[PDB]
């Protein structure tokens, strides 16, 4: 093939131009994101039964839904959480690669076939189905900084003036709101209701009657009379549009004649429809917009457009409203990807510099800096075709492929220049000769790299997607590289390369280059002599090799595994969890304390504290809270003590000194649709009959038995909430009937007063809002305020609750949770530092085996994945090894020679492991991909050495030792060029401190170690293997 | 309240006896009250912890305490099937015929739940069967409504 | 302009440095293996 | 999948028109074939359990799990789940001047799960140091609790 | 039995907000009548699976 | 595959069965579809040998 | 017209507009390839210009 292009350089230029154009169009037409869809698709059914207890919803809504969650495809598991705030969250997790849309609609329909089984209150409030995997891109804040306008006014202004625009914006998918728009709050007073002998039922009925809509008809409608000339639509009374209108509502007419209104016995307000959650941005009331990115969109352009659209609307805002942008993680994406691109360009430049240092000619260095861009643009095109995006994983795969891209072009050009300098031939015949030497080796190299990088694209779970990204991008790059090297690179080596006479290898040319030539010649002679001496006795080295292998194995077993490194995304989280029976005033005190700490002690590294009171990552109540802390730009946080690790440690140590609270600070992890990903999540289930109490007892027994193995298990904790007090009311019906009281009225009064009641809707400023009816806080605060509530009997005589209440105290759970339709209790844990999660998980299985009857266990989250992806790596790498052996036997036409190439793997693996053990890294994904890269490059080098040796022993009839020596001599230069270029392109990733330091370091450390160790040891050991193998066979 | 009182409440509701003895050594308020008026005795009786009830009544625990509605540890140990705890609270000066803020007695509860051994050991120490709730229903009417016949026989 | 120049200079410096390091490692290891043979 | 989707979209357009006595039982839309792949059976070797008890165990602890296992389209239980069967008697009903309507109102009233709010709800007062969820009534769980009814 | 504006405020403007975040969408129109009947029409790009 | 999943799930709920409850299979079209393919494969092997 | 009153095209017009905006590129692309492919069949940069 290459001889078809050495005579036709313009056809090769044309192919190159086509690839460049395709890659450019792609680059302009590609998404951009931090990470691809890695977490398995999940869907959340969210419901709300206001003024209810976890048992109430768990019995009336959750069990029902879970029962009707039958007949759905590719369901992997199901969880459910029921809180005392009335909310319900059922989370269905499907297999990977499932088209979340069809699953969402499946579950939505199976639910629509269950709505008639729930009570009218849930149907009224509305059951929603959302996609839970996709997390937020940014969060927009809105504060007052002016005459205090409650957060509800801000939420209404947002929902009415800053939500339609943000949703019409490009790239914006789901747009969620933190607060709720206005609602007609009607706070009733039992005393002013007893005055006029009323109840809340009367208020509810009156509102339902005097805020409804009525269909009337038409004025001259069909069938019409003969002669009719007018048809006009009729409009009867409609919904109301203010508080004054709601005031002029007739509840009664006193015997004397006076008419009772609502203005009298009920305060009327425009307020939020839910106060359970509160938000404060630096001690200022705020509202928030959650923004999600749509499939196939660019995060950077989307965020830019959002910021533009929000700058447009500053003119039209009340005095005292400013957007402040908490939780914006697009800058981290920008910086990481820009740094990777910087790395690619620096590698393109270092290739130039190295080729100039080694060859001393500009026309030869022009060649590799023409080929690598072509291959990168072709890779971009392939990504665009296969429906991929530009993200951290893809771009790091490109970085790791730069090494192979450089290797190919350097090999071609260097061999051609060598031939032209030695045999004095011109560029065309020299290139023909080089290609004849090199093309088969290049094809075998491509197929070997394929066998190495492909089988990782068949792992199962969330890690499979990461490996897929890496594998596909690297394989595309390598394939395009071999195609180019066989198509374009020769076409350029045959035209650009200017001829030079024979005998002119570098001797002379006074200066730094005339000196490097002679130094490299001296080093080449020394290395050749050392190899020749090594080949006199080889057994001395087949033992050092086993020593190296054993060291590699020891380092591999002593290398702690991992999933991904934590980074400094510019934000982190703080978590606040008070004791059982707390309120939200106390939680807000604690949150203001945290805010003061952050804005006073860490004033130099912090910009904001978005404190949300009412929502903790595990539970919803006044007892919980979180705080998003957003830090200044990294350019303004110079230092390691000013990073997120150190800030977190300091804040945790400081908040350890807070009383009646468990305040922690943690770093926003890697991919957020996932979680901590310690590979440890556990669920106890009552598979037969048992209730909550025996299940809690079993949970505590397991925690006790787990605290007795602190050498395998640590921080074994439940994620749920512990039981708290409940105010029981044992109503009696005998007395209630003897007094003529409708139990339904009793319950409606109780609920509407203390819990609330969605009554109807109203229309304000062109929007439909609700109408809630509740009590004035003063009369709900304590049990002694219940006797203050009276019901209307049949005989028109009021009755106090104290006549039948018979109240008590009890203990019950505020958060129940189920796993696959069965009651469950979750448990979070970790493997003791020094062991794997498999040992911990097996131990927990053995412990659960010693639990009471009817209690079983099940794994969720990454643990579930870690029960699938644990038995794949060895099989797939065995497949890789066999395929590589076969490709090499084909390339060399011998079943034994390939071994000389399949023993240079530890020579790079041990370097990678040494570098990782020094820098203090883990066996994460980037490290594995770097390992494969080093293996591939060392295999390139060994393959070419062996091919040169064999071609010399066959064609030129040379011997074994002479051929080996001549091969190593001919191959030393390009090996060093490739190794140096790649080490230099990787150095920044190793010495990086800032945005992306984690992944950059995990990549570069291993890659550099492998490069050094292989470059240095292969050139000594591959000859030994070749000689030994050709002798024993 | 005080740090040690809160820690002792936590220990009692969780059921750690060694920590209870320790907190007792440091002079903890054995009468420490929760926000709903409960005490370590209330908790150890609710959750059925026995060793803790002993350890408490040995270090000066108030046995006839009462919460914000009048439920002493007997009202709790009665309708949860706790025999040893009832015996202990009785051998230490518990009002076997107390009342809540709604006129309720341990017999009412032991009858509602259908317990018998509790009712027996309560009658032994002077459990007035003929006490009237705030509605006018004694343990006999409760047993008759529950449909339990052996309880009614024991009560007659 | 500033970035390209700075990176180019960083390279012009660290290229022969790393080349010397690698060639010296090769020299040392070849001497070691000459002694072990 | 698309077929089931369209069928459900058209059926949702009719369910409002059906009787509540039908919506409550539950309308189902399945992709099932017309032939029984398999038939699992459950028996008691001790001879103490009847068909009703075995069927209830199957329906409570074995069916909802098998109706989700990635390939099952429909499940037909060869029995029936438990339920509170209330066998009325017209003679004893007339003796007390009653009717089934009263027996139904009494149950819908006294067997309920009431939403009763919580103490310290939101928005609370300044100085509130307490929060607790109220409990007023719960779904009954035994034949005795159903006999207690008034 | 609802005026046009009534529908436009209670149904049309309520449903026209979510739809802005759909994939491969081209444009959308909507009509709100006096008989209460309301119609929304979303048009997607060519080459889309309906 | 569906029958395998079903049998696995049943094996995952049997340990919690009360005393006496045993599972039986009076209808299964799976064993036929396994043994038939096995017989065809045996035939292929015999044919190779012949 | 007054300010705040904009205009747009839907239906056929939309497509029509698109067409007018798609062609200028369509001519360029469809030319480039011919200049290139020619240069491939006949290795020269001049006769494709001719």
């Amino acid at each position: 093939m290459p001889n078809f292009f050495i005579d036709r350089p313009i056809f090769a230029w044309v192919i190159a131009i086509i690839i460049m154009l395709a890659g450019g169009l792609a680059i302009l037409k590609l998404p951009v994101a931090q990470y691809p869809t890695i977490a398995p698709p999940a869907v959340t059914i969210s419901a709300s039964y206001p003024g209810a207890d976890a048992k109430t919803v768990q019995d009336t809504v959750t069990q029902v839904i879970e029962q009707n969650m039958n007949g759905i495809d590719n369901l992997m598991y199901m969880s459910s959480n029921s809180d005392s705030t009335g909310t319900v969250q059922i989370t269905l997790t499907f297999e990977s690669g499932t088209d979340a849309d069809i699953a969402q609609v499946q579950v939505q329909n199976k639910l629509q076939l269950a709505m008639p089984l729930l009570p009218q209150e849930v149907q009224q409030q509305g059951v929603s189905v959302e996609k839970s995997s996709s997390s937020f891109l940014m969060v927009v804040g809105v504060i007052n900084t002016d005459g205090t306008m409650t957060q509800e006014d801000i939420s209404d202004y947002v929902a009415a003036n800053m939500k339609d625009a943000i949703s019409r914006t490009s790239g914006v998918g789901d747009v969620q709101l933190f607060g709720s728009q206005y609602a007609m709050r009607i706070w009733m007073n039992p005393n002013e209701l007893n005055k006029f002998q009323l109840t809340p039922v009367d208020v509810i009925t009156a509102i339902k009657a005097q805020n409804a809509q009525v269909a009337a008809g038409q004025l001259g409608g069909t069938p019409p009379v003969k002669g009719q000339q007018l048809n006009a639509s009729i409009i009867a009374q409609t919904r109301l549009t203010s508080t004054e209108e709601f005031g002029k509502i007739l509840l009664k007419v006193n015997q004397d004649g006076s008419r009772v209104l609502l203005r009298d016995v009920a305060k009327i307000e425009l307020g939020g429809e839910n106060y359970d959650i509160i938000a404060e941005f630096n001690g200022q009331p705020a509202s928030g917009l959650g923004i999600k990115l749509a499939t196939g969109a660019n995060a950077l352009d989307t965020a830019a457009a959002i910021r533009a659209e929000l700058a447009k609307m500053e003119p039209f805002f009340p005095s005292g409203l400013k957007i402040v942008y908490p939780y914006d993680t697009t800058p981290f994406v920008k910086i990481s990807i820009h740094e990777v691109v910087k790395t690619l360009v620096e590698a393109i430049i270092l290739v130039f510099l190295v080729m100039y240092l080694f060859l001393q000619n500009f026309r030869a260095t022009l060649i590799p800096t023409i080929a690598v861009p072509v291959v990168l643009l072709g890779t971009f095109a392939v990504l665009a075709a296969f429906g991929f995006s530009i993200n951290t994983l893809t771009m790091f795969g490109m970085v790791l492929a730069i090494g192979l891209l450089v290797d190919d072009a350097i090999v071609v050009v260097e061999n051609v220049e060598r031939v032209m300098a030695e045999e004095g031939l011109p560029p065309k015949e020299a290139t023909r000769k080089s290609m004849g030497q090199i093309q088969g080796a290049l094809v075998g190299i491509a197929m070997v790299l394929s066998a190495v990088f492909v089988p990782m694209a068949f792992f199962g779970g969330s890690t499979g997607a990461i490996y897929r990204q890496f594998s596909i991008t690297i394989v595309s790059a390598m394939a395009l590289s071999v195609l180019v090297a066989l198509i374009l690179t020769p076409a350029l080596c045959a035209t650009m390369l200017k001829p030079i006479a024979k005998g002119d290898h570098g001797e002379g040319k006074k200066g730094f280059f005339g000196w490097f030539n002679r130094m490299f010649e001296k080093s080449t002679h020394h290395y050749t002599d050392s190899v020749g001496g090594i080949l006199r006795s080889t057994g001395r080295y087949l033992v050092l090799y086993l020593i190296i292998v054993v060291g590699m194995a020891y380092l591999f077993v002593r290398l702690p595994s991992s999933f991904l490194p934590d980074e400094d995304q510019g934000v982190f989280m703080t978590m606040v969890q008070l004791p059982a029976g707390a309120t939200q005033e106390r939680t807000q005190k604690v949150l203001n304390e945290v805010t003061h700490y952050y804005l006073t002690k860490e004033k130099n590294n912090v910009e904001s504290v978005f404190a949300v009171n009412g929502f903790g990552f595990a539970g919803r109540g006044q007892n919980t809270g979180i705080a998003f802390v957003s830090l200044k730009d990294w350019a303004d946080r110079p230092g390691e003590e000013n990073k997120v690790e150190a800030i977190t440690m300091r804040a945790t140590r400081a908040f350890s000194q807070i009383k009646d609270a468990m305040v922690f600070a943690f770093n926003l992890p890697a991919i957020v649709e996932l979680g901590t990903a310690t590979g440890f999540d556990f669920e106890l289930i009552d598979q037969a009959g048992l209730g909550h109490e025996k299940l809690t007892q079993a949970r505590n027994q397991l925690l006790a038995e787990a605290a007795k193995h602190p050498d395998m298990l640590t921080s074994v904790r439940p994620n749920g909430l512990e039981d708290t007090p409940q105010f029981k009311i044992d109503i009696d019906q005998e007395k209630a009937q003897a007094l003529g009281v409708s139990i339904n009225d009793i319950n409606t009064t109780l609920g509407a007063a203390w819990g609330g009641s969605y009554v109807n809707d109203f229309i304000d400023r062109g929007r439909v809002k609700k109408v809630y009816v509740m009590s004035e806080a003063k009369y709900r605060m304590l049990p002694d305020d219940i006797g203050d509530w009276y019901v209307r009997a049949a005989d028109g005589q009021m009755v106090p609750f104290s006549a039948f209440s018979s109240s008590r105290w009890e203990y019950g759970s505020p958060r129940l949770e189920r796993y696959n339709g069965l009651p469950s209790m979750e448990i979070l844990g970790q493997a003791a530092p020094g062991k794997s999660t498999g040992e911990a998980m097996e131990l927990m299985e053995q412990l659960a085996s010693k639990l009471p009857t009817g209690v079983g266990y099940d794994w969720t989250g990454m643990s579930y994945q870690e029960r699938l992806s644990g038995n794949q790596a060895p099989s797939l790498y065995a497949i890789s090894l066999i395929v590589v052996f076969l490709c090499l036997a084909a390339l060399y036409e011998s079943w034994s020679i390939p071994f000389s190439v399949m023993l240079v793997v530890p020579l790079g693996v041990i370097g990678a492991l040494l570098a990782a053990t020094f820098r203090g890294l883990t066996n994460d994904v980037y490290f594995q991909v770097g390992l494969l890269t080093t293996i591939g490059l060392s295999a390139k080098n060994a393959i070419l050495i062996v091919e040169f040796a064999k071609d010399l022993m066959d064609k030129e009839g040379k011997g074994l030792i002479e051929a080996t020596l001549d091969a190593v001599r001919m191959r030393l230069r390009p090996i060093l060029m490739t190794s140096l270029a790649f080490i230099l392109g990787v150095m920044p990733l190793v010495i990086s401190t800032g945005a992306g330091s984690g992944a950059q370091n995990a990549v570069g450390t291993g890659v550099m170690g492998g490069m050094v160790t292989a470059t240095v040891l292969a050139i000594f050991f591959v000859p030994v293997f070749f000689v030994v193998v050709r002798r024993r066979f | 309240g005080s740090d040690l009182g809160k820690k002792l409440l936590e220990a009692a509701r969780a059921g750690r006896d060694d920590e209870v003895r320790i907190l007792m050594a440091n002079g903890a308020d054995v009468n420490a009250a929760d926000v709903v008026g409960w005490t370590p005795l209330h908790l150890a009786a609710y959750w059925g912890h026995l060793e803790i009830v002993e350890v408490l009544l040995k270090n000066g625990a108030d046995v006839n305490a009462y919460d914000t509605l009048g439920s002493t540890p007997l009202h709790l140990a009665a309708h949860f099937g706790h025999l040893e705890i009832v015996e202990v609270l009785l051998k230490n000066g518990a009002d076997v015929n107390a009342k809540d803020d709604n006129g309720i007695t341990p017999l009412h509860l032991a009858a509602n739940r259908g317990h018998l051994e509790i009712v027996e050991v309560l009658l032994k120490y002077g459990a007035d069967v003929n006490a009237q709730d705030k509605f006018g229903k004694t343990a006999f009417d409760i047993s008759i409504n529950n449909g339990n016949e052996d309880l009614a026989e024991i009560l007659q | 302009m500033l970035e390209l120049l700075k990176s180019l200079v960083f390279a012009v410096i660290m290229v022969p440095v790393v080349m010397a390091i690698i060639l010296g490692l090769i020299y040392g290891l070849g001497e070691v293996f000459n002694i072990f043979s």
